[PDB]
């Protein structure tokens, strides 16, 4: 009645599909068989006639290794075979090759898919696209499906949890380039965008987690858990019911100004768990602290606009209501001044479950704080001059243009994301 | 010896919405609309001016060529190279 | 070097040389020209002056090059890669090049790479050396043009800051 | 799914794919007679990408030998591995080309080169999705050299789109093998520049450097060489055969590390090398294999990188490891080496992580570099070719197999073009 | 029920013929003394399309074997296999054409052929249905080339509706076996044309290279060349004789082949040809077997088909093989190649496939392809024969034996109007 269309792209997504779908087969007791041994289900698996049930997933990459792990691995028979897309030729981190030539019949088998998908879908509250801006699957592919589904189904909420490049560390090259390719194309397609940086994300697992050696696993684990959050009060009933299309208006003050900030609280091992309290309060407040934010941006630089926080497990109101109102007396979190609400609540009975052999622990309450901010302009500003400073001497500029771009595009592209800068400068100003 | 970038137009038949403009032959100018329904009050992109050695909306190829080429033929023929 | 240069004596052949080209070059339907050129085409005239008294004296060297590049397409119409995509891809790589020099070439800095594409080799005298440049661009004003307009618009004005030498060279 | 076809070039060329193909299947756990013997599914997995599947199980390379004398090639089947190619992609002229590059690119070489490409051709139609073709061979030799440009030549214009990668083996610096060395290198890199979409530049003298100075062997002949070739050549393509928690396959690795198409010229170094003495008191961790990694001593290329300035330098790494780890160590080096990486890339590092180390590797990591120090090799090359040119010598031998004498001055200047534009971006400024 | 009069001519047909028997013998299961070894209901099935029963278990061929000179048929004889033909149906003559045309058409062929006329009707009348006939010759020979071209005429007048099926074995290009293979070659083509319905082009010396370069074989006798010619032979009827999922007789072959009645001749191959050594090594696929059979070398003629341009070309496959596989493989074949293929057909496959594979290979492919390429062989002769003739050379004694000179003047007028036609449908454009 509730379902969401989850979307994996490039090879990100699909490792943050991969903990995702380990965490929602926990969470509802299915087996990896398929089958388990009412309808919580349905937001996110559809069940067949045998008792088998399949998710409502799609896993769309342009290189054959990442699928088929999954191919081989545990979760051989709940995936549907066609719903797992592979390619021949990996994009090669390169934008116009994964939105301009090899991408056109995978995301032409990617849409079919998508569609025997939703026709199965009696409600259908949205779609959840996976991907990493910095990628030519991700970037690419995942513009030109978002730019397709935009057309065809139209008004449906899109959420796009993006993983951007970190400020300083990364591991691509053309990373600022098709960052800015794919940043121009999805600030126009998808409804809410969440960003995500590994750098903020390895800092949340050094100093929570104390994981000296954080690796992919666990940052997909913790963005699992997040996206687990912030669809809980779809799958299990709560008071202060959210839902998939009330982030959109309770979020996005301009259309424009999409890009959200995330963070999970607690993030605390075993060994340091049961240690504090952990009330309502105390999670509020670490979930708000600049360091909990899965983005290498500082909240105190900018003004927050909203701030939608999603509370899981025995929390109750009275407890929320006061930490809202200590956060809002806070003299270090700022507001702008044309939103003196800036808050949406939302609480779920369903305490988050945790996946064994994970780092994450029992904890009986649970925050996922997302916040729309004009801090977030910083990590455009950083892009923005990582971009021009190769423009400025055309590097790697070549390849792209070699799979069917111009240098109108990346000009066209560099506008953008200076618009988008004035505009996060005009909403911050009074 | 500088470089002459001329701007030649195409004059479409069909009569489009054309949305350039030429004050005084020197400067072309193009608005790109705004999209009303992205970010209300919040795009800040509508205008791009450009100043070149001359722009011919519409003109013959006898004109074209006098305005875009005698003088490089001409030094071709005093000795100078040219290149259009 | 190899290339078959054609001396003329009247104004006929040189049109029939030039028709015998117009005929032989690669042209290719597509939805924005009926018959889209997809090579940049360069007709050169050599001029080799020599005096009145002539008798080996101030002779030969000078040049006049023609030159027609191939449209900048999007490629997001054409699609076929059925030598209409492959070789656009090419077309876009060639103009890519060219506007890297010209960038090159405004900043001024040492080497100005010309060997990257035939393009910027044929033209590696032309855009700087000793040779008046004059370009042209060709615009197309329609409501959804704009981008391409645009483009075409930039790469004009970033040409315009360049300025070559005009030496009276002579044969030796 | 994405194919590789191995070609080996002249005699070295011939030794360092005989080597090459001897640690893949000992890697994928093959024998000598085809047969698998590895007891592990990853091993078989991936398996298509340098083998075929015969009518049995037997696995045979997909590979292409070329030589225009038939010594060499006997050698080759001579060798523990010999039997696994196949019996028809021994392809062999009659008579020798004696160090000519003329030899073997224009006389001797056209008449092999029909042969070649039908194998070439036969070997890709097969394969289901192609990557491309990697041609071992060195340059300063008449059949390696020759046959090698104009084999690259007529793939780059069969298969424009595939994926080209080149092992050429670079004249020595200080120690000079063949005499006409200059002649052979010059003609050869005028080649590589224009149709070799990725070269590596290896130089025996720089080996001879690494295994006498971090594996301290004492007698270290030329298979010991070919191994750490073949080493590298198998690292640069284990994200193909293997899963890995950020795969890059060859032409990401390609888009991720050539700036300007001309530079393509990349020195690249294997670790962890470690000599038989120092394994036991050696640690394995990443913050070592980096350190090794970017050490100047550890570069199979003759040049030193400390001289010139990294344009882009591209990491592979093998084994279970944390990215967070990889990550923060390429960066810290970045920081700390700033002066010697360019300013106008922010980031010169291309991260590569895999899943399945080499056999007895806990981890690995091969490294490919591209910096503005092959200036110096390219100018070396050149400072030589331009003293034999100036006098002719040995001109006549080149200019009687029917290739003109323009040609040499062509492909000189084209070699200095190279050489200016690694000046250029090694000493241009941001803004 | 569809039977076939299979006819030996000349020394090398003979030769061919008692090679082709033996191999049928062999894929039916017939020892040489006619009972039936086979332990299998489909060798029995059919064998009345080429042998008849004796009285006893006994099978006798339909074969005739027709000579001006005794010695090669007593070497049948006394051959492997030469006791299974009928004793009378070895018609020969008591003194051989000096490989004369002349004296194997006119002078010594008037006598002989009353005889090979009515050992040829009394097999005819004895078959239920008649298929046609099949001839196999050598092309420039005089007995040969004589006794072929005269009973293929007669055999015309008397069943103008049944098919003709020609094996001629033209002669060789570079290597000429006697001095006047032009001459009788010439004569021969000009009644092949007008007569032979369906005629196959074979070439010693295209034999010679494909058993030393495919098989590899190092003193191969013209055993080896007679057995490949017969295993085409044998192929090209398999369809007849065994169950097919997608069956064509000759007549079916014959009509999509031929699309102007003159141009019907053909060259032709077999596949997979492997050698020893590789056997275990090559993979017997249909693709595989595809990209052997479209090869030039794996073709049986001289010319090669690069030169020409396909007109059709019809592939009979044998074995459990998909369809969907064959046709798709051939289409590719077709598209890959277009350039070769002429263009005013748009399909130029014909495909059949058989259940039935020979014996000992899993599964194989026989190829007929009617290309222009053939035009050179041609062409070739008519510049032998042009040469001779400008002189008379050797012309006597085709003057004494009561043959006008005329007629080599209307022969080869008639070759270089097939010749022309070649060139015309090669040349002709779509609209
Ligand atoms: N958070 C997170 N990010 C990842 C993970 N794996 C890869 N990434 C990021 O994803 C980016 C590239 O993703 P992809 O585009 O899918 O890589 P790919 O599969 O080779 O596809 P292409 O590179 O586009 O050809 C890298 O820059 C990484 O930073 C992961 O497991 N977790
Ligand atoms: N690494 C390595 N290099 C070799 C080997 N054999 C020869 N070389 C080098 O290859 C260079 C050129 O020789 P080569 O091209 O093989 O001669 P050619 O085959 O006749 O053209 C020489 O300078 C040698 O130093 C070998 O086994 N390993
Ligand atoms: N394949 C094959 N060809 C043969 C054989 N014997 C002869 N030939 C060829 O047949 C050609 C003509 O000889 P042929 O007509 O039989 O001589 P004739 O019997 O006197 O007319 C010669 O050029 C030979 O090369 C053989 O045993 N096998």
């Amino acid at each position: 009645m509730r379902e969401v269309i989850s979307i994996h792209i490039g090879q990100a997504g699909i490792q943050v599909g991969n903990a995702c779908w380990e965490l929602y087969c926990l969470e509802h007791g299915i087996q990896p068989d398929g089958q388990m041994p009412d309808d919580a289900f349905n937001t996110f698996f559809s069940e067949t006639g045998a008792g088998k049930h399949v998710p409502r997933c799609i896993f769309l990459d342009l290189e054959p290794t990442v699928v088929d792990e999954v191919r081989t691995g545990t979760y051989r028979q709940l995936f549907h075979p066609e719903q797992l897309i592979s390619g021949k030729e990996d994009a090669a981190n390169n934008f116009a090759r994964g939105h301009y030539t090899i991408g056109k019949e995978i995301v032409d088998l990617a849409l079919d898919r998508i569609r025997k998908l939703a026709d199965n879908c009696t409600g259908l509250q949205g779609f959840l696209v996976f991907n990493a801006v910095g990628g030519g699957t991700g970037s690419g592919l995942g513009s030109l499906l978002l730019e397709r589904l935009s057309v065809d189904y139209g008004k449906k909420s899109k959420l796009g949890f993006t993983v951007y490049p970190s400020p300083q560390v990364s591991t691509a090259v053309v990373e600022p380039y098709n960052s800015v390719l794919s940043t121009h194309s999805l600030l126009e397609h998808t409804d809410v965008a969440v960003m995500l940086d590994n750098e903020a994300i390895y800092d949340i697992c050094r100093r929570s987690l104390d994981i000296e050696r954080p690796t992919y696993t666990n940052l997909n684990r913790l963005i699992a858990q997040v996206i687990s959050s912030l669809t809980a009060s779809l799958r299990f009933d709560g008071a202060l019911n959210v839902d998939i299309t009330e982030f959109q208006t309770n979020l996005v003050p301009y259309p424009r100004i999409h890009f959200m900030l995330s963070s999970y609280a607690p993030i605390i091992s075993a060994e340091k768990a049961y240690h504090e309290q952990l009330s309502v309060a105390e999670i509020t407040n670490a979930a708000f602290e600049p360091a909990s934010m899965m983005v290498k941006c500082d909240p105190r630089h900018g003004k927050y606009m909203a701030c939608c926080l999603m509370y899981r497990g025995d929390v109750v109101p009275k407890d929320v209501n006061a930490s809202v109102a200590t956060i809002k007396t806070k003299r270090t979190i700022q507001f702008v001044d044309w939103c003196p609400t800036g808050f949406k609540c939302g609480i779920n009975y369903q305490p988050p479950t945790v996946v064994p052999g994970g780092d994450l622990a029992k904890v009986q309450r649970a925050v996922c704080m997302i916040s729309n901010s004009t801090a977030i302009g910083e990590i455009f500003s950083r892009l923005d001059h990582k971009f021009d400073l190769m423009y400025a001497k055309r590097a790697f500029v070549h390849w792209y243009v070699g799979e069917g771009m111009e240098e109108g595009e990346f000009s066209e592209a560099r506008e953008d994301l200076a618009a988008l800068e004035k505009d996060f400068e005009e909403v911050g100003a009074e | 010896q500088a470089v002459k970038v001329f701007v030649r137009t195409r004059p479409t038949a069909t009569s489009g919405s054309g949305l350039k403009l030429g004050p005084d032959g020197q400067s072309v100018s193009v608005n790109v609309p705004k999209d009303l329904s992205a970010g209300p009050v919040n795009n800040q992109q509508e205008q791009f001016s450009f100043k070149f050695d001359g722009v011919l909306e519409n003109v013959s190829q006898e004109a074209a060529y006098t305005t875009l080429a005698h003088e490089v033929v001409d030094s071709l023929m005093a000795g100078y190279n040219g290149t259009i | 070097r190899g290339l078959t240069l054609v001396p003329v004596r009247s104004e006929e052949e040189a049109l029939a040389q030039f028709f015998l080209g117009e005929q032989g070059r690669t042209t290719a339907g597509h939805v924005l020209n009926a018959e889209s050129s997809r090579s940049h085409t360069v007709f050169t005239i050599h001029v080799e002056m020599r005096t009145s008294d002539a008798a080996s004296e101030r002779a030969v060297l000078s040049k006049l090059n023609l030159v027609d590049l191939a449209g900048s397409e999007r490629t997001k119409k054409t699609g076929v890669t059925g030598q209409t995509l492959k070789e656009a891809q090419f077309i876009n790589r060639s103009l890519s090049f060219l506007e890297q020099t010209v960038n090159a070439l405004s900043r001024k800095d040492t080497y100005v790479p010309f060997r990257q594409t035939k393009l910027t080799a044929v033209l590696r005298d032309a855009l700087g050396g000793n040779c008046k440049t004059v370009m042209v661009a060709n615009i197309w004003a329609e409501p959804s043009h704009n981008e391409e307009t645009l483009s075409t618009l930039r790469f004009a004005s970033r040409v315009r800051t360049l300025t070559t030498d005009l030496a009276l060279n002579e044969s030796n | 799914m994405r194919e590789i076809v191995h070609i080996q070039g002249g005699q070295c060329g011939n030794q360092i794919g005989a080597k090459f193909w001897e640690v893949v299947s000992d890697e994928h756990g093959i024998d000598p007679t085809g047969t698998y013997h590895g007891d592990s599914d990853l091993q078989l997995e991936r398996i298509n990408v340098y083998f075929n599947e015969a009518t049995g199980g037997r696995y045979v390379p997909r590979a292409i030998l070329m030589d225009l004398e038939p010594g060499t090639m006997d050698s080759v089947r001579s060798g523990p591995y010999g039997q696994i190619f196949r019996p028809d992609n021994f392809v062999f002229g009659q008579t020798g080309a004696g160090n000519n590059w003329a030899k073997g690119h224009y006389t001797e070489g056209a008449e092999l080169i029909d042969s070649v490409l039908d194998v070439v051709r036969k070997e890709a139609e097969s394969c289901d999705c192609l990557q491309g073709f990697q041609v071992c061979h060195s340059l300063g030799g008449g059949t390696g050299s020759g046959m090698g440009t104009l084999l690259i030549s007529k793939i780059r214009e069969e298969y424009p789109d595939r994926m080209m990668l080149t092992f050429s083996v670079v004249p020595s610096p200080k120690v000079s093998d063949t005499v006409v060395e200059p002649y052979n290198a010059t003609l050869s890199v005028h080649q590589l520049v224009e149709n070799a979409d990725e070269c590596m530049v290896l130089d025996n003298e720089a080996l001879y450097d690494i295994c006498f100075r971090t594996l301290k062997l004492t007698t270290p002949t030329f298979g010991d060489l070919n191994h750490l070739i073949s080493a590298v050549m198998s690292g640069i393509t284990c994200c193909l055969r293997f899963p890995g928690q950020l795969n890059a396959d060859l032409r990401k690795l390609a888009v991720n590390l050539i700036p300007f198409p001309r530079l393509h010229f990349f020195m690249v170094g294997f670790t962890p090398l470690t000599s038989r003495g120092s394994q036991q008191y050696r640690a394995l961790t990443v913050p070592e294999l980096t350190q090794q990694m970017w050490d100047a001593k550890n570069m199979m290329c003759a040049a030193d990188p400390r001289h010139g300035r990294y344009l882009t330098a591209s990491a592979l790494f093998r084994g279970r490891m944390s990215t967070k780890e990889v990550d923060e160590q390429m960066l810290n080096v970045q920081n700390k080496n700033s002066s010697y990486f360019v300013e106008w890339i922010p980031n010169n590092v291309k991260s590569s992580v895999c899943d399945i180390p080499p056999k007895g590797l806990k981890m690995s990591a091969t490294f490919i570099g591209n910096s503005t120090a092959i200036q110096e090799m390219f100018k070396r090359v050149s400072e030589q070719f331009t003293a034999m040119f100036r006098r002719k010598a040995f001109l006549h031998w080149y200019t009687g197999e029917g290739m003109d004498e323009m040609e040499f001055t062509e492909a000189e200047s084209n070699m200095n073009d190279l050489v200016s534009e690694y000046q250029q971006y090694q000493d241009a400024s941001a803004e």
